[PDB]
């Protein structure tokens, strides 16, 4: 057992939001194409990540993030 | 916080770039329209369609989505005309004028409760109770169930705003269940025993769920926006004591004064459309599927239509503001809203000869709504 890593925290959020298992979320998976996120899901995902990691993502940067790895990569910075 | 205190400086910066501005605010990308001519043209154009404020096929908030999607405000052809025509009977000039006695008597009753106190909160003591009493009376909601309506309205209005959260939408879904269940029950009673109200008029073609969502829509509109018009107008006049003296000395100026209050501090700051095809306007191309956000308060400050647009002038004539929208979806209850505001403000100024200010705006971007408005008098 261990404390939640950055990756585990990101994937739990995505899983709870999109109704998929936290295992089933792969790092290279696209939110819209692979995971099936609609035009509300993606907004609520950013909100959830902002809340979880106590950060503020500008609309410019959020537009860049389209895959799970990109979300993880952004949080490891910033 | 700085945006809420003065959004018009923000609108001005967008307008200087382009009256149709491509950008993204609060994570919502699209075209943000600050120009008057552009706003009016888009609202007039049926190619720019209304749409559900949550994704069409989303069942995350299943009950909230169902309630919203049945409302005429988010419906296009041919369902829009059907729904609008059926509800229109309660808001005709003639029927609206017949509400005047009840509005005058309610206004006096509410001011009686505070007359001796030398102090009041304009929203809680005056603006809200009036608007709540009037709309509940028109719809046919019993006086015992009036407080429950207030809670539903305040919760459901947030579900359409940019400032909405996961928590607000979850709360919204619960209130959607409650409101729909209540109006279905009230419809069953009116089916057996019709009364002199709008529910009965609706039942006299429309499903019982479409009637319920119609009632919910009118209940929210009757509460939220009309309350804001009254309270915004009072603040406006008190911040400009010089056309408040002027309206006090001549109550016949109430008509043109209310219109300038509508232009200057519009209760509704935003509405929205989606492009159903590729559309060329004002030297830009809006592609199919892209979202268009019409900033009505910004359009009302367009210096090419209103000279010295940041000046509050109650003698402005005419006043072709867009506060009630434009085109097919133009406000259904605009006559009622105007009447409530006219009577409320004129009577207040008559009965409180020495009215003075003792401010915070609610965290809504699509609406300009005060948290409270404490005043003193006599
Ligand atoms: C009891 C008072 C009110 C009632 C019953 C009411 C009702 C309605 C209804 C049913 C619609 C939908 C019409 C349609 O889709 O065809 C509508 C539209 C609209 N209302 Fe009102 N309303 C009220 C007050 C107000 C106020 C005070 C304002 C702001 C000054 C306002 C602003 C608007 C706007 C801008 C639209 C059109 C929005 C769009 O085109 O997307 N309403 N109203
Ligand atoms: C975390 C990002 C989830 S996905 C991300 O969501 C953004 C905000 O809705 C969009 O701007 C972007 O196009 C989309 O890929």
């Amino acid at each position: 057992s261990h404390m939640s890593t950055i990756e585990e925290r990101v994937k739990k959020i995505i899983g709870e939001q999109l109704g998929v298992k936290q295992e089933e979320v792969t790092n290279n998976a696209s939110f819209v194409e692979d995971l099936g996120a609609d035009s509300l899901d993606t907004v609520e995902l950013v909100m959830a990540l902002e809340e979880e990691f106590d950060t503020e993502i500008p609309d410019e940067e959020a537009e860049k993030i389209t895959t799970v790895q990109a979300a993880i990569d952004y949080i490891n910075g910033h | 916080s700085e945006f809420l205190k003065n959004p018009y400086s923000f609108y001005d910066t967008l307008r200087a770039v382009h009256p149709i501005y491509k950008g993204s605010f609060l994570k919502y990308p699209g075209w943000y329209v600050t120009g008057y001519e552009e706003t009016a043209a888009i609202l007039k154009d049926a190619r720019f369609k209304v749409r559900t404020p949550l994704p069409e096929s989303s069942t995350k908030y299943q009950d909230l989505s169902h309630v919203q999607n049945q409302m005429m405000l988010f419906q296009n052809q041919p369902d829009h005309r059907r729904l609008r025509t059926l509800a229109s009977g309660a808001f005709t000039p003639r029927t609206t004028e017949s509400y005047q006695p009840y509005i005058i008597e309610t206004v006096h009753h509410l001011l009686d409760q505070v007359q001796g106190k030398k102090k009041m909160e304009v929203i809680s003591d005056f603006a809200f109770p009036l608007a709540s009493f009037v709309i509940a009376n028109i719809i046919g909601v019993p006086e015992e169930d009036r407080e429950q309506l207030k809670e539903w309205a305040a919760s459901l209005i947030q579900t359409i705003d940019f400032t909405r959260s996961r928590k607000a939408l979850t709360e919204g879904n619960i209130m959607a269940v409650q409101a729909m269940a209540y109006f279905k029950e009230l419809i069953q009673k009116r089916k057996r025993h019709p009364q002199q109200d709008m529910i009965s008029m609706l039942l006299k073609k429309l499903t019982e769920e479409e009637a319920a969502s119609t009632c919910i829509l009118l209940a929210i509109a009757g509460h939220e926006t009309t309350v804001n018009l009254i309270s915004n107008s009072v603040l406006c006049l008190l911040q400009h004591p010089e056309q408040l003296l002027k309206l006090r000395e001549n109550p016949d100026l109430i008509g043109t004064a209310v219109e300038e209050c509508l232009r200057y501090e519009s209760p509704t700051q935003m509405t929205a459309r989606v492009a159903s095809e590729d559309i060329d306007i004002c030297g830009v191309t809006i592609r199919q599927g892209e979202q268009v956000y019409l900033l009505l308060g910004a359009a009302n400050r367009d210096p090419s239509i209103f000279t010295n647009p940041d000046v509050f002038d109650i003698t402005r004539s005419p006043n072709p503001h867009l506060s009630f929208g434009h085109g097919h979806h133009v406000c259904l209850g605009s006559s009622l809203a105007r009447l409530e505001a006219q009577i409320a403000i004129n009577t207040l100024l008559q009965r409180m000869p020495s009215l003075n200010l003792a401010w915070r705006y609610r965290p809504l971007f699509g609406f300009r709504a005060l948290e409270e408005l404490p005043v003193t008098f006599e």
